[PDB]
Parts: structure tokens; C-alpha cells; sequence
């Protein structure tokens, strides 16, 4: 029933931490990590069991690797209010961050730490009876969020081998720029990625910036707000291994349930109650319309929208108060829409389960108390029009052959520059050859 | 005198089977600590076929629980009469089935079928004179298909010659919820026509049809489905139990519905179901009862058998009722509707009674249908196989435990094979 | 009648009441007096029991000892015939239903209470007579 | 065990006919809930007539609910004795009529007519050995001519020599609800010339007069008028229901009023209407009833009997009256009356004697007369017709559902002949 969940780079220790609030709120452990005395959440027997360890003296203790070249981030967690939470020696840092450099982040400083992160995988296996895959957050822009994401996960994949690794990753929103190598640093892990991924989640920045304008009554966002929904829809995914419900299903069967070939697993999240307080109970907030509001394109989280490519596989993960018949309903009146297309090989095309646990909000948040929540797993055609972006991204600053002078002097060399690029053909090439109808 | 043994494992059908030991304790008036708190001595005379003694006078069941992960048989014990089942009896792995055929019947189904038999045979040994076996599964999945259609498979061929109770929750034609469907069907229709010998089988759309006019629900729940299908398989298993005028026993009910060897998939029933209010202004006289039963629609199927024949039809009533009012509507059932019986039968009626009425009403019937026009849920799923199984779609899953394409057209050269037997008689 | 479930679960989200209960049944052959925890959770008014074990007991380790459920108050209720238990009764179906104006198969079934629990009292859990000995 | 089965179509008919099954069953004893709680066996002798039996002695009417609007079925639930119905039986559909024909023949109620039927189609098995139905509606809207009228050719089509019965309001000259209502009624006399052996004319107008006059209430309200032809309407079904002393079923009376294949409007009738203040000044007895049973002003038609000459006349007597009695009075007030009664018939009366009375009651009467007044009727009906239809008035919603201009005056032919056949024997 376990689950070993790695956070690496800044962007995923940062969404690991609104993970991690959201979980000990979810349970009734406070952040001094012990059950409280008094008050009785009306918690299962042992059903903390997915992300915590519970020692002896009642402290429970988390299952996650917080790994950093740059030190700054953990060294802020070590010192803020989840100081008293973590394993002290499960927390790892350096004192060189890779500066947005694939080969820095890999080769260079690469090798230190390896051993250090897979002695504590195995420290991590070791106690759990159960185990039942791996949950990695990273963000490609950046150099440690890449090239480390990159080495651990190879690494880890010829130790473990026939594991599932499900890789919840931030994936660059155009017309912005964090950082300047964006391609040249994103382009290089997706031969690895595509090597051995079976889950790949990419979530953007300017979708949940302009669905929290609208949907929330916020502006001028941040990021904990970002984090904080993420944090949401990583439970609402969990939520079948630790709460038990009339319909439900592990993380084996939606992976046997959503990849249909070994090279198309590459899905897309949607979480539909979000609302703000004001104007959510001046609404219902009912099933067919929270379900039917579910399949909008302004309310995805990757800006390429479901009407250009045909749906293929979703799944509809349902909590809280929800009867069977209400969703079959909500899946006739799907079929009889119109604009959503399926692909002629699937006569099916869904998977619905049903928990009994609703959403639970954490306290001054931006969420409304809702009875009810949902989240669909859909894998459509359009990110190939969603990485088509990112090609003639790259071509147009490499036919200056522009800024891989800090490439040559670390590691790799030019050779793998091509290597990656006619494999993302490749994978356009077969998005388009599965998306053909027969 | 004559015990059975009833076997549970998937998920669809181990919860089905917690509300099947519902409705057999409490007509016989046991209580869940065990002890007997019946009302009638006619309960206790009989009380062996589905129980069984202990000291202290604790009843306990005789049921075996195969469920590939825990997570289900952690919340089957957790109902009202779930602290019943003998805990030897509570077998089970530690990794799920993945909704796949391939993780069931073959790589790990052998590291709990030696497991599994040596339960069922300590069962047949305390049993006195068995009689058969009684099987709850869903054919959609990996536990149900997986386990199950292995244990079929390999408990003929340690008693060679026992009825075969089977009781399969078909996959639904336009409102089904796994796109793995079409696998776990065709693979196992290919080991149940070979073995099994009678199912019955109609599915979730069409028990929301009789939950939405026949009862009149507004929001029916998964807890209402299988109250309605647990009480048509405990007046199948009546006249093994309770005494009557013209009684008929799981061989009785074989051999005057098999007429060829590979059609004995049946379609259930229970007659008086009513809406809820409107129970003061109804008659209850056989003339009626008679009327519930012999329908396309209040009846459970998701097949109109007005497209096609009835082949041989049974009917087991219960209750005190006359016997010329009985065999009569009988005989005008059949020529009101001569279109739809078939030619070259004579009698097409098997009919039997019994003097005991269920729990608060006062005669009940069940009528169990062979029929021609089941060949279309076993078409729609060969028509959901071949527009998704030429692009070879999950084949690699089925590769990934050992398992060939040779074997995945020559399961549909078997569905193939037996939509055409049931079309012979047009 | 009230047939919302809103204002309840707003106000008493996240209030579960905890007794402590012991079931002392050593009159049967091979009984033990058993230790138990009573949930109930005041956002719905239903009740979930779990099960408390000592330190080397031949007993399973199985999750709970009955599920999330609106508890019954005098013994087990018979198993009543399908379609019986609906909460509002229907006049015709025009799917789509019409309500009927007068409620005639509904049935009176008692239902156990947070004023119907409390310390120092004995109570019934499907036959079984507990006493719940505490609370938090 | 010569069944009946109620079918009661429209809002004018469902008000109507929820008060007449308030009058039948305390004739039965029987409760509010269809619990028996008379006192008289012959109550029960022959309730099967109009009932059908539930379990643990409740009772329960035969009667087939329509509407085209869902509001209409609450509101005979929440009457009085609204309960004792069947469940399974209202049955009624979404959206409105407006009051169009052209909506409950061909739109609102041409979607229903399967399931109308499969409740009428049970009904006529349950019983012994049928008779007939009876559909209560009017003549001047759309829910109850237009559903009504294809209900008809519904059922002779399937059952065609059961005896059909049809109780029908007729829309009265100056009393006017819609300004539609001879395009309404008139296109509805063509399927009841044609399909219904009985039928019955009455008229909202001359039913205040009575309520002015002879009752002399100060302001009757429709609850006192619908209760009127209540006591009528169960006046052709006495026979049925009690012992006689000379019986005529719903059949012995169709055979002998209508001499040729189209003559069948009858006018109804009630003998014994008195005021409050004049019951106590009143002789009861067997003469004075036929003097108020033909007076030309308690009768509920608004064409003067006294403008025409009539046919036939029956006389549903209830009470324990002498035999001579009846039958010379019947011939007194003929022979005092020579010129209104028709050559070639001699006895121009046919006469009926039952023995259980109305409730409290010590005796009672019904008159059912054909004269030849009614023409009157369907004059003013028809000369309204060709007012609005010679420019078109109202039709482009009609035509909205698709008739051309000769489908309107196909149905004007039809019901001109009723001028004709009615002048061609009158003279
Ligand atoms: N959720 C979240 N994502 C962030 C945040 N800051 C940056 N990101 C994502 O991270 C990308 C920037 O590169 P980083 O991931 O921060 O770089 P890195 O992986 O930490 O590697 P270094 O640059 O060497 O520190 C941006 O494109 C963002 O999408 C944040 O504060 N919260
Ligand atoms: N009646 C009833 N049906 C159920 C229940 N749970 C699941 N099902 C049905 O079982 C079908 C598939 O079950 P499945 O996943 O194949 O179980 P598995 O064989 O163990 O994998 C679904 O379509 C459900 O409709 C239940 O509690 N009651
Ligand atoms: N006797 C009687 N007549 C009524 C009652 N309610 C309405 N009416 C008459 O019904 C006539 C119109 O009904 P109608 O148009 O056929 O109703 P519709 O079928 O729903 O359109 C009016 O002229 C009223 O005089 C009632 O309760 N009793
Ligand atoms: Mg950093």
C-alpha cells in the first residue's frame, strides 16, 4: 500500500511541501507529527500507512526524499514550521546548483550524490511490507530538475526494474520565460523520459494562473496557490490506497487501464470543483454539471486544448458523496455529446471509481467546503501540438548554433543534441500514426 | 442430506455474496453472533445444506473467499453479518489484478490455487453428501475471470460429474465502466462453454431498469442490485431445503433445460417485485404473478427475447397455492405466445412448487429463462473485440505474463462458434 | 420533511465522537470479554467500530469490526423486501418521476442517536450487549 | 360482472369526475381509503361493476386518469376521497396542450396514446365479462376534445361491439371562455357522429338557470355543478348496481331511444331538484316528479323542448313506486300533450322502475329524452364557425400542426347534417 514519492529541484520540493501540508491535514496528524490526545478525526485503523511510518512512541514519520544541489530550499525547510517533522539525515544538499546546464546538473556535480539517494531509497524499502510504485516531482526547466531527475530515475530503473514511476512534472506555458535554455535544457531528459516513464503528468504555470483568475476571484497570483491545487490533485489520486469506497482502483490498474502502447503514456489532469466561497452555494453543485464542466477546454491545465485531437482513455476518479447511477447517467449524456470525439479502436474509452471521503480543504486556503469533488486522467493527441512548440523552439536558437559553448566545456558533448531531437520526431510521428483512424 | 458449496472471489462477486448470506441467514433465522433465533421449526430441519455445526451452537457458513489483494475481504467482514465466516476460510495475495486477465489465470494464479483447493477440500470432506458448487464472479475483471475460471477449470477435474452453479455478472452493452472489457470476456467464455454448464447471467443496465420503473427508485445504490439478485438465487436453491407438492433438485433443473450440450446459459427472475406505495392496491393471485414473470421488460435481461425463441423454460413457485391454477397458466403461456416458443418441443414449462413463502409476503415465485436471443450480448462483445483488437491494442500487458496472440483469435473463433449454436433454431 | 444533507456537514465537518466499549460475552464456549472503539461521526450521525487487540492474541488482523453505518436500535431488523426502502414514494413515471403527495410504504425504522449514546449506559450492536465504559 | 371502466380526460372532466366516484362510493359504504364500512349487504352485491378488489378488503375504483398537464394529478391526490385511485394508472404528460385540438390529437398526446392504452388494455382483462367505458369530457378545448376524440377511435377499433358510453359538456352559446371554441368543438363532432353509441349534451348555461330558479342558490360555484350531473350519470347505471322491478341495462336502453344509425344526443334530467326553503312545503309522490321530470326548465340543455317535437323518452325511476302508477303517467303526459310527441310511433315513452333510492332520498327519477330541439344547438355552433372561418381568424396555429382549409369545412359538412337529419324527420 506504500509509496516512495522524491522531491527534486526547487519546483518540486516546493510542491512537495504543499503536498505534505495537505496530507497531515488530511490525516489527524499535527506538524508536531504526532496524533493529537484530544480530538478524534474519526480516523482509520492504520490507514496513514501510504506516506507515513508511525514509530513506537507515536511520532509518525513521512516517506519522502527531499534532494537539492542547492541548498537553499531545505535549508529553509529545515528551519521553518516542518522542522520537527522530517528525518534530519532523509534531507539532502550540496553547495553548487547546476545554473540552468543539463551537463552541470549531471555530470559534473553528478556523481556525488547518487549513492547517497539510492542508500536511502533501500533505507526507504527496506521497512514497507508494501510498495507499490514511485512519486517524483520535478520541473524540466531547470538544470537540477532535469539532468538529476534524469540520472536518479536511470539509476533507480536498473535497481528496481518492474515499477511503476509516475513523474508529476512542471512543463514550460509560452509567451513566459523563467529561465533562457528552456529547450536546451528540457529536450535533453525526454529520451530517458520516453526510455522509461509509464505516467507522465505535465502541468503548466499560465493555465492555473488564468483558472484561478477566473474560476477564484484572485489577482495578481502566486505560486503557493499553484502549489496548494497540485497538493489536491496528487490526493484525490492516492486517495483509493488509504480510504475505501464502493468502486476503486489502484495505481496497477490505472496503469493498466490508461496506457494503451508502451510509447503513448503521456496523460492530462483535471480537477473540476474549484470555486471560490462566494459564489460556490449560490450554485449546486451537482454531479452532471460538475462532471459536464469537467470536460471544458478553459478549465484544463495544459493550455492545448481536447478539440483539435480525439480522447482515447480517461478515468474518473469520484470522492465523496456520489451514487453509481448519477455517474452512469453523466457518461451517457458524455457518449451523446457531440464535440468530444473518441478513437475508433476503443469502443469504451472510460474507467470510473468512487470513494467515500470528501475533499478537505486546508485552512486559509482559496477553496470552498464542497461535499463532493472528482478528477478526471485523460489522454488526448494534443500535446503533440503541445511539444510542436517546443521543436521550433529549439530550431530557430539552434540555427545559430546559439549558447552550447557552455555545453561543451561539462560532460556531453553536440552528439546527443541530434539524438533527442529526431526521438521527439519520432514520437510526433507515432502520436500522429496512433491518432490516424483505420 | 444434500450440501453445496458456494465460492467467492472478485470483487463484484464476493460483495454480491455478502448479500447473499443475508437473505439465506435470516429465512432461516440466524442471528450474526451465530446463535439460532429462527421462528418456525421448519428452518433447523434442513438448516445443513448452506451451514454448518459448531460447538456452542455458533452456525457457520461454508464459503471460500479468494481475493488476490485485501483491500475487499477487509471490508466484507465489516458488515452487519460479516463476523459469520470461518477466518480459514479468508485466502488471499497482497498485489491487485490490475483489471487483467493475464496477472489471473496463469503467473500468479498458480501461487494461490494450491492454496485455494486445500480449503475447498477440507470443506467437501466435513460436508456429508455434497451435491455441487455455486460460484459468485464477474466476468470484466482480473480476480473474477482470473481466479475463478481457473478453479471451475480445475475442480471437474477432481469431481467429474457435479452440477455446476455459476453466477456471472455479464459486462453492460452502452454503460460499462473498464475499457478492458472485451479481454476479459472472450478469454473466459472459451473455458465456462466447455465446463460450467449452467449461468446466470444478466448484468448492471438492466437491473437500473427495474430499479427505475418496477420499484420506482430514485437513487438506487450498488446495495439494492444485489438484494436483487440474491433473492432470485435463494428460490432456485428451494427445494433442496424446504418441503412441497411437486418438487425439483439441481439435477431436476439440468436435464430439463439442456436439449444440446453447449446451450445452459440461462436468464434470471423474481416475481413479485412491486413499487413501494402501491402495495395495498395490488392483487396477489397466481393469474398475476404469472404476468411479473412473463415479460421482456420487468423481467431481468439485457436482451429483448422477442427477438428471437424461448427454449426451455422453468418457473419455481413457493408459497401455498393450488396446482390446476398453476399448470394451467402454463398451458395459456404458451399458445397466447406460440410465436415465441420454439417448434419440434412439445412442453416447453418446467414448473415446480413449495409450501414455504419468503420473509413478509405470501407466495413468491422465481422464473429462470433459456432462451435463443442471448446471442447478442455475446455478439456486442465481439463486435467490441474486432474494431480493437486488429490495431493490437493492450498487447503487450498479455505479453508481458507469457501469454500469445495465437490464444486471443482463437477465443473469438470460439464466441464465433457459439452464436451460431443458439442461431440454429430460427 | 428535511431531506437535506448540506447544513449538518457545514457545521459539524470534522466532530467525531469517540467512546470506548467492552463487550464481555464469556458465556459461550470459547468467549473472551473484547475491547472496542465506537466512532461517530456527527457530520452524517453514523457509526463506524473498530477493533482493539492485546499483545499476542490468536486473532486476525483484519482493518475494522463493522463499517460506516446508520446503526439500528433494537436488535437486527428483518430484511425487507426490495423497493421498500426508498426515501421519497413516487406517484407515475411521466426517466423521470413524479412525487406522490402521501407516504405510504414507509416504515419505522428507530435509529441510534448522539442523545441515544452515552457513558455509563448498555446498548445494542446487531445483538451484541456492549456498555460503552468512556469517553475523550 | 357487466363491467364498466372510467376514463376521465381533460381538467373540466377530471373535476367532473372526481365528484362522481364521491357519490358512488358512500352509495357503497366504503371509505376514503377503500375500506368498507357500510351498512347494507346489498351494497356490496354488485360492487364489482365499478371496482376491483385489494388485498385485506380495500376497494379500489376503475378509473384511467388523462391529462396533458402534471398539475391536474396533484390536484385530485390532494381532494377529498382522492387516495382510493390506482397508482398506476395516472398517467399525463409534460408540456401544455394550448388548448389547441391540433396539440392532443397530433403533438402533446399522439406521443402518449401507447401508454394510455396499455393501462386501459389491463384494465379490460381483469374483469369477468365487459360492457363498457365511459369517457368524461367537453367540447371546447383541447385536452378533452382532442384526446378524447382519438381515445374513442382507440378503442372500437380494438373492441367493436362492446357498448361505448360518453358524457360530454356542449359549449354554450353566450357563456364563453375561449374565443376558440367552435373551432374547438365542431372538428370534434365528426369522430362522436361516427364512433361513441351514446352520447350525452349539457349545457353550462341552462345549468346556472337551475341554480338561479329551481335551486336558487345565491352564487354556485362549480363544486354544486359538477354535482349535478353527477346524479345523472349514475342514473344510467342503476340497473346495474340494485334489484329492480322493471330493469333496463346500459344496453336495453341504446337499442330502443335511437331509430336511425346517427341520432344519439340525449338530454339528461333530474326530478326531484328542490329549492332548501320549499322541501318542507312539497308532496312527493310519482305524478309530481313527471310534472317537474318534462318541465322544461329543469333540464340541462339550452335548446327548448317546446321549439321541436321529441322521439323518445326514458325514465330511470328509483324508490318503491306502483307499477299502473308509472305507466299511466306516462301515457298522461302524452295524451295532454299530443303535439310535441312525434307521429309513427304510438308509445312514444320507453319506462324504467328500480328499488333502491338516492341517499335520503325516499324517491327519485331521471329523465334521458331525444327531441328534436337539439338542432338549436348546432346551429349556433355552426353559424360561429363560418363567422370566424371566412377570413381565417385563428387558424395559422392548426395549420402550425399541418391542416389545409378543406379539413374544416369537410368537418362543417358533418356537422350541418345534424341540421338536416333532424329537419328531415321533424316534419
Ligand atoms: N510550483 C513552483 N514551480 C516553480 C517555482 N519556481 C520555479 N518553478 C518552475 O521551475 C522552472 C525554473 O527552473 P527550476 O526548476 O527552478 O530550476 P531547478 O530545477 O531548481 O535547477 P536550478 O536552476 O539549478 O536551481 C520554472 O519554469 C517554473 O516552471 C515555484 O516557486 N513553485
Ligand atoms: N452489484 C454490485 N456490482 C458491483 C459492485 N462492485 C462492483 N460491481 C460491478 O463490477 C463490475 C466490474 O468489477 P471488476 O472491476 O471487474 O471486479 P474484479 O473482477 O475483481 O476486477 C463493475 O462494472 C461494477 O458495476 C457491488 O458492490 N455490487
Ligand atoms: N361542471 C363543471 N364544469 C367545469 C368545471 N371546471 C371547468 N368547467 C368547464 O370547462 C370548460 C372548459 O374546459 P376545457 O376547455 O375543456 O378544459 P381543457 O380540456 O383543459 O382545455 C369551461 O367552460 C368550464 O365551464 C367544473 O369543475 N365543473
Ligand atoms: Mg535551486
Amino acid at each position: 500500500r506504500e509509496c516512495i514519492s522524491v522531491h527534486v529541484g526547487q519546483a518540486g520540493v516546493q510542491i512537495g511541501n504543499a503536498c505534505w501540508e495537505l496530507y497531515c491535514l488530511e490525516h489527524g496528524i499535527q506538524p508536531d507529527g504526532q496524533m493529537p490526545s484530544d480530538k478524534t478525526i474519526g480516523g482509520g485503523d492504520d490507514s496513514f500507512n501510504t506516506f507515513f511510518s508511525e514509530t513506537g512512541a507515536g511520532k509518525h514519520v513521512p516517506r519522502a526524499v527531499f534532494v537539492d544541489l542547492e541548498p537553499t530550499v531545505i535549508d529553509e525547510v529545515r528551519t521553518g514550521t516542518y522542522r520537527q517533522l522530517f528525518h534530519p539525515e532523509q534531507l539532502i544538499t550540496g553547495k553548487e546548483d547546476a545554473a540552468n546546464n543539463y551537463a552541470r546538473g549531471h555530470y559534473t556535480i553528478g556523481k556525488e550524490l547518487i549513492d547517497l539517494v539510492l542508500d536511502r531509497i533501500r533505507k526507504l524499502a527496506d521497512q514497507c511490507t508494501g510498495l507499490q510504485g514511485f512519486l517524483i516531482f520535478h520541473s524540466f526547466g531547470g538544470g537540477t530538475g532535469s539532468g538529476f531527475t534524469s540520472l536518479l530515475m536511470e539509476r533507480l530503473s536498473v535497481d528496481y526494474g518492474k515499477k511503476s514511476k509516475l513523474e508529476f512534472s512542471i512543463y514550460p506555458a509560452p509567451q513566459v520565460s523563467t529561465a533562457v535554455v528552456e529547450p536546451y535544457n528540457s529536450i535533453l531528459t525526454t529520451h530517458t523520459t520516453l526510455e522509461h516513464s509509464d505516467c507522465a503528468f505535465m502541468v503548466d504555470n499560465e493555465a492555473i494562473y488564468d483558472i484561478c483568475r477566473r474560476n477564484l476571484d484572485i489577482e495578481r497570483p502566486t505560486y503557493t496557490n499553484l502549489n496548494r491545487l497540485i497538493g489536491q490533485i496528487v490526493s484525490s489520486i492516492t486517495a483509493s490506497l488509504r480510504f475505501d469506497g464502493a468502486l476503486n482502483v489502484d495505481l496497477t490498474e490505472f496503469q493498466t487501464n490508461l496506457v494503451p502502447y508502451p510509447r503513448i503514456h503521456f496523460p492530462l489532469a483535471t480537477y473540476a470543483p474549484v470555486i471560490s466561497a462566494e459564489k460556490a452555494y449560490h450554485e449546486q453543485l451537482s454531479v452532471a454539471e460538475i462532471t459536464n464542466a469537467c470536460f471544458e477546454p478553459a478549465n484544463q491545465m495544459v493550455k492545448c486544448d481536447p478539440r483539435h485531437g480525439k480522447y482515447m482513455a480517461c478515468c474518473l476518479l469520484y470522492r465523496g458523496d456520489v451514487v453509481p447511477k448519477d455517474v452512469n447517467a453523466a457518461i451517457a449524456t458524455i457518449k451523446t455529446k457531440r464535440t468530444i470525439q473518441f478513437v475508433d479502436w476503443c469502443p469504451t474509452g472510460f474507467k470510473v471509481g468512487i470513494n467515500y471521503q470528501p475533499p478537505t480543504v486546508v485552512p486559509g486556503g482559496d477553496l470552498a467546503k464542497v461535499q463532493r469533488a472528482v478528477c478526471m486522467l485523460s489522454n488526448t493527441t494534443a500535446i503533440a501540438e503541445a511539444w510542436a512548440r517546443l521543436d521550433h523552439k529549439f530550431d530557430l536558437m539552434y540555427a545559430k548554433r546559439a549558447f552550447v559553448h557552455w555545453y561543451v566545456g561539462e560532460g556531453m558533448e553536440e552528439g546527443e543534441f541530434s539524438e533527442a531531437r529526431e526521438d521527439m520526431a519520432a514520437l510526433e510521428k507515432d502520436y500522429e500514426e496512433v491518432g490516424m483512424d483505420s | 442430506m444434500r450440501e453445496i458449496v458456494h465460492l467467492q472471489a472478485g470483487q463484484c462477486g464476493n460483495q454480491i455474496g455478502a448479500k447473499f448470506w443475508e437473505v439465506i441467514s435470516d429465512e432461516h433465522g440466524i442471528d450474526p453472533t451465530g446463535t439460532y433465533h429462527g421462528d418456525s421449526d421448519l428452518q433447523l430441519e434442513r438448516i445443513n445444506v448452506y451451514y454448518n455445526e459448531a460447538t456452542g451452537g455458533k452456525y457457520v457458513p461454508r464459503a471460500v473467499l479468494v481475493d488476490l489483494e485485501p483491500g475487499t475481504m477487509d471490508s466484507v467482514r465489516s458488515g452487519p453479518f460479516g463476523q459469520i465466516f470461518r477466518p480459514d476460510n479468508f485466502v488471499f495475495g497482497q498485489s491487485g489484478a490490475g483489471n487483467n486477465w493475464a496477472k489471473g489465470h496463469y503467473t500468479e494464479g498458480a501461487e494461490l490455487v494450491d492454496s485455494v483447493l486445500d480449503v475447498v477440500r477440507k470443506e467437501a470432506e466435513s460436508c456429508d453428501c455434497l451435491q455441487g458448487f455455486q460460484l459468485t464472479h464477474s466476468l470484466g475483471g482480473g480476480t473474477g475471470s482470473g481466479m475463478g475460471t481457473l478453479l471451475i477449470s480445475k475442480i471437474r477435474e477432481e469431481y467429474p460429474d457435479r452440477i455446476m452453479n455459476t453466477f456471472s455478472v455479464v459486462p453492460s452493452p452502452k454503460v460499462s465502466d473498464t475499457v478492458v472489457e472485451p479481454y476479459n470476456a472472450t478469454l473466459s467464455v472459451h473455458q465456462l462453454v466447455e465446463n460450467t454448464d449452467e449461468t446466470y447471467c444478466i448484468d448492471n443496465e438492466a437491473l437500473y431498469d427495474i430499479c427505475f420503473r418496477t420499484l420506482k427508485l430514485t437513487t438506487p445504490t450498488y446495495g439494492d442490485l444485489n438484494h436483487l439478485v440474491s433473492a432470485t438465487m435463494s428460490g432456485v436453491t428451494t427445494c433442496l431445503r424446504f418441503p412441497g407438492q411437486l418438487n425439483a433438485d439441481l439435477r431436476k433443473l439440468a436435464v430439463n433445460m439442456v436439449p444440446f450440450p453447449r446451450l445452459h446459459f440461462f436468464m434470471p427472475g423474481f416475481a413479485p417485485l412491486t413499487s413501494r406505495g402501491s402495495q395495498q392496491y395490488r392483487a396477489l393471485t397466481v393469474p398475476e404473478l404469472t404476468q411479473q414473470m412473463f415479460d421482456a421488460k420487468n423481467m431481468m435481461a439485457a436482451c429483448d427475447p422477442r427477438h428471437g425463441r424461448y427454449l426451455t423454460v422453468a418457473a419455481v413457485f413457493r408459497g401455498r397455492m393450488s396446482m390446476k391454477e398453476v399448470d394451467e397458466q402454463m398451458l395459456n403461456v404458451q399458445n397466447k405466445n406460440s410465436s415465441y416458443f420454439v417448434e419440434w418441443i412439445p412442453n416447453n414449462v418446467k414448473t415446480a412448487v413449495c409450501d414455504i413463502p419468503p420473509r413478509g409476503l405470501k407466495m413468491s415465485a422465481t422464473f429462470i429463462g433459456n432462451s435463443t436471443a442471448i446471442q447478442e450480448l455475446f455478439k456486442r462483445i465481439s463486435e467490441q473485440f474486432t474494431a480493437m483488437f486488429r490495431r493490437k491494442a493492450f498487447l503487450h500487458w498479455y505479453t508481458g505474463e507469457g501469454m500469445d496472440e495465437m490464444e486471443f483469435t482463437e477465443a473469438e473463433s470460439n464466441m464465433n462458434d457459439l452464436v451460431s449454436e443458439y442461431q440454429q433454431y430460427q | 420533511e428535511s431531506f437535506d444533507t448540506l447544513k449538518q456537514f457545514l457545521e459539524y465537518d470534522r466532530k467525531v465522537l469517540r467512546f470506548f466499549c467492552v463487550w464481555d460475552d464469556s458465556g459461550s464456549v470459547f468467549g473472551d470479554r473484547r475491547e472496542l472503539i465506537l466512532h461517530y461521526f456527527l457530520s452524517d450521525d453514523t457509526i463506524e467500530i473498530k477493533e482493539v487487540l492485546p499483545h499476542n492474541s490468536g486473532r486476525d488482523a483484519m482493518s475494522l469490526f463493522l463499517q460506516r453505518r446508520k446503526l439500528p436500535k433494537y436488535g437486527p431488523p428483518g430484511v425487507y423486501q426490495p423497493g421498500q426502502l426508498t426515501d421519497q414514494t413516487v406517484l407515475n413515471v411521466y426517466y423521470g418521476f413524479l412525487l406522490d403527495k402521501y407516504q405510504l410504504g414507509k416504515l419505522d425504522q428507530e435509529f441510534y442517536k448522539d442523545t441515544d449514546l452515552s457513558i455509563g449506559t448498555t446498548i445494542n450492536v446487531w445483538g451484541r450487549k456492549v456498555l460503552l465504559c468512556d469517553c475523550d
